[PDB]
């Protein structure tokens, strides 16, 4: 026995499924045994988002993360209210069945959608107070004792949302080299302890990685004209990375004495080694980028004096980027949190996913929303989030932290001006063949020897 | 079998993506998963010589401005791409060419200029203007349409020809 809903003329979600309104991929939702929706009309997507036969957490997350390309927030809310408001078919028995097995489950599922929406995508409501107005009045409308619990829970969440780290066991001892605690004026690449440089950059960069939300990524919004409005945390993260790469380049090419410059490069490689121990891949690549930069890469006299062990360290790290990040990708899949991924790959994959697939598919002349495209985007944003939950077991040092936050190697210069200055500086310190190599005087009045990359004290 | 490492450079909001996606995908599927290896490698026949294109498109990473040298160093040939409806992306080309020349440490790097048409707003860079620029650099100019696949093969194949001429 089937179930007999009302006519589609009075309730749009009663329309039956057909090749013209909903289509599926050939395989089954993993863990769950549910079909994977490929495409559908918004009516059908909403039917299935609140389907009476079973719950679909996967589809709910995916939908709520990606819907805005094809459905405005206000539209979505109107649709779930319409979905909720189920009339009975016209002339007990099937009736009781219809309330218990169609109306009640659907109403619950709508409530579940509201709860997830408000819990995980509250930004829709911060940005549109009228949307929140409508959600509050809808919720206050809702009738049953079956519903009371979910309604109260939604209301509590809304209130929490309107409102404006310490470790598992001991973090390691903070490391100091030449600069002493408090003496922020002495801090520089060679005077801080390389271990601690890498630790404190990793902390900064972890927090930066963790602040980026899917709302800054879905729809490729970081590439559009409103990028500063829509992707502020992503952009701060990238700017920090760029800033550090540039600071490394600068440290290198402004150290004119060959021997001192070798110490500088060697120290950077040591910091890279620690990033690597910490699985800070963003840190790793900010060093690799610097070393591959046109002002640094050409410094053959400097490279020649780098102890071979550290040559090998740098060369291995460069290799992570080769062949479209083949080794980086494998290494990342194989490690466990905490880490700091390199974000660039995600950005390219999201953009290419959105650009390389149609927004709609057509079937028997009917337009269907291409949901599989959105699913792929949500898989990428889901991979980003998996590396965001676990913090590092490292103590912040607030002076070293401030030193790296306020780093500004470019100064008041524009990009072009600055990178030309770096390149010209490179040419000055190691001229092109056949020009002979000049000598330059030492600029550092403290010792150049590294304290190495092993902790100075136990446990 | 010879393999050409191509690199696409250009400003954001230019459809660089589409240019490479349209090369690689089947002439009659609009589908693409950029996560697998076949995403960026295509076997093709050019002037009756079978070869392998490996294409690097870092579209979306434009803000990592300090990684450009690294990405550029990987290429033997370059497509410098602008959008025909964005004058600024056209004016930026000079800078990309200068940077490529510096990265490869060479005055003569295999290179093609590509102007891409997607959808509105309307054209602001006449093809004459781009022909003139391409000519001042001594490189080919190809105009392409994202959506109709017009010019796309021509753009890549021309670059491959430029590499062959350079190597001989
Ligand atoms: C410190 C001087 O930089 C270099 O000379 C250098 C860097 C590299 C990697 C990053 C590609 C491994 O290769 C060289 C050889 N020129």
């Amino acid at each position: 026995e089937q179930m007999r809903l009302p006519s589609a003329d009075v309730y749009r979600f009663a329309e039956p499924d057909s090749e013209e309104n909903i289509i599926f991929e050939e395989n089954m939702q993993p863990k769950a045994g549910i079909p994977i929706i490929k495409a559908g009309t918004v009516i059908k997507l909403i039917e299935r988002l609140t389907y009476h036969m079973y719950a679909d957490p996967n589809f709910v997350r995916t939908f709520l993360t990606t819907y805005r390309s094809f459905c405005k927030p206000q539209e979505l809310l109107s649709l779930i209210i319409e979905r909720f408001e189920i009339p009975e078919p016209e002339p007990s028995a099937e009736l009781k069945r219809f309330r218990k097995e169609y109306i009640q489950p659907v109403q619950l599922r709508v409530l579940n959608v509201c709860r997830h929406w408000v819990e995980h995508h509250f930004y829709d409501f911060e940005r549109d107070a009228y949307l929140l107005q409508r959600m509050e009045e809808f919720i206050g409308t809702v009738r049953g004792k079956a519903m009371k619990k979910w309604v109260e829970s939604i209301t509590k969440i809304i209130q929490r949302k309107k409102i404006a780290i310490t470790f598992q066991s001991s973090p390691p001892t903070v490391e100091w080299h030449i600069s002493r605690p408090g003496h922020i004026e002495t801090f520089d690449l060679l005077t801080l302890h390389p271990i601690e440089i890498a630790r404190q950059l990793t902390l900064l960069e972890s927090d930066l990685y963790r602040a980026v939300q899917p709302s800054e990524l879905v729809g490729s919004v970081w590439t559009k004209e409103d990028k500063e409005i829509n992707s502020p945390n992503l952009l701060k993260m990238i700017r920090h990375t760029t800033n550090l790469t540039l600071w490394f380049e600068k440290c290198i090419v402004e150290t004119e004495n060959l021997e001192e410059r070798v110490a500088v490069v060697s120290r950077i490689i040591e910091i890279l080694q620690v990033f690597q121990e910490l699985n800070n891949f963003n840190g790793v690549l900010e060093v690799v980028s610097a070393m591959n930069s046109s002002p640094v890469y050409r410094l053959d006299h400097t490279f020649e004096q780098i102890p071979s062990r550290q040559k090998k360290i740098l060369e291995e790290a460069h290799e992570l980027s080769e062949d479209h990040y083949k080794k980086y990708l494998a290494k990342l899949r194989s490690i466990n949190p905490p880490c700091v991924p390199f974000f660039g790959i995600y950005l390219t994959n999201i953009l290419k996913t959105e650009e390389g697939n149609p927004e709609v598919l057509k079937r028997h002349g009917k337009e269907l929303i291409n949901f599989s495209k959105r699913r792929k985007v949500a898989e990428i944003t889901g991979e980003i989030q998996q590396y965001q939950n676990q913090p590092y077991c490292l103590r912040v040092e607030s002076d070293i932290k401030r030193f790296f936050e306020n780093l500004n190697p470019m100064g008041n210069s524009m990009e072009k001006e600055f990178t030309d200055y770096l390149f010209n500086k490179s040419l000055e310190i190691e001229p092109r063949n056949p020009k002979p190599l000049p000598r330059f005087p030492k600029k550092y009045s403290y010792p150049l020897k590294s304290p190495g990359v092993r902790p100075s004290n136990p446990r | 079998m010879t393999e050409y490492k191509l690199v696409v450079v250009g400003a954001c909001g230019v459809g660089k993506s589409a240019l490479t996606i349209q090369l690689i995908q089947n002439h009659f599927v609009d589908e693409y998963d950029p996560t697998i290896e076949d995403s960026y490698r295509k076997q093709v026949v050019i002037d009756g010589e079978t070869c392998l294109l490996d294409i690097l498109d870092t579209a979306g990473q434009e803000e990592y401005s300090a990684m450009r040298d690294q990405y550029m160093r990987t290429g033997e040939g370059f497509l410098c791409v602008f959008a025909i409806n964005n004058t600024k992306s056209f004016e930026d080309i000079h800078h990309y060419r200068e940077q490529i020349k510096r990265v490869k440490d060479s005055e003569d790097v295999p290179m093609v200029l590509v102007g891409n048409k997607s959808d509105l707003p309307s054209r602001t860079v006449e093809s004459r203007q781009a022909q003139d620029l391409a000519r001042s650099y001594g490189i080919p100019f190809i105009e392409t349409s994202a959506k109709t696949r017009q010019g796309v093969d021509d753009a890549f194949y021309t670059l491959v020809r430029e590499i062959r001429k350079h190597k001989e």
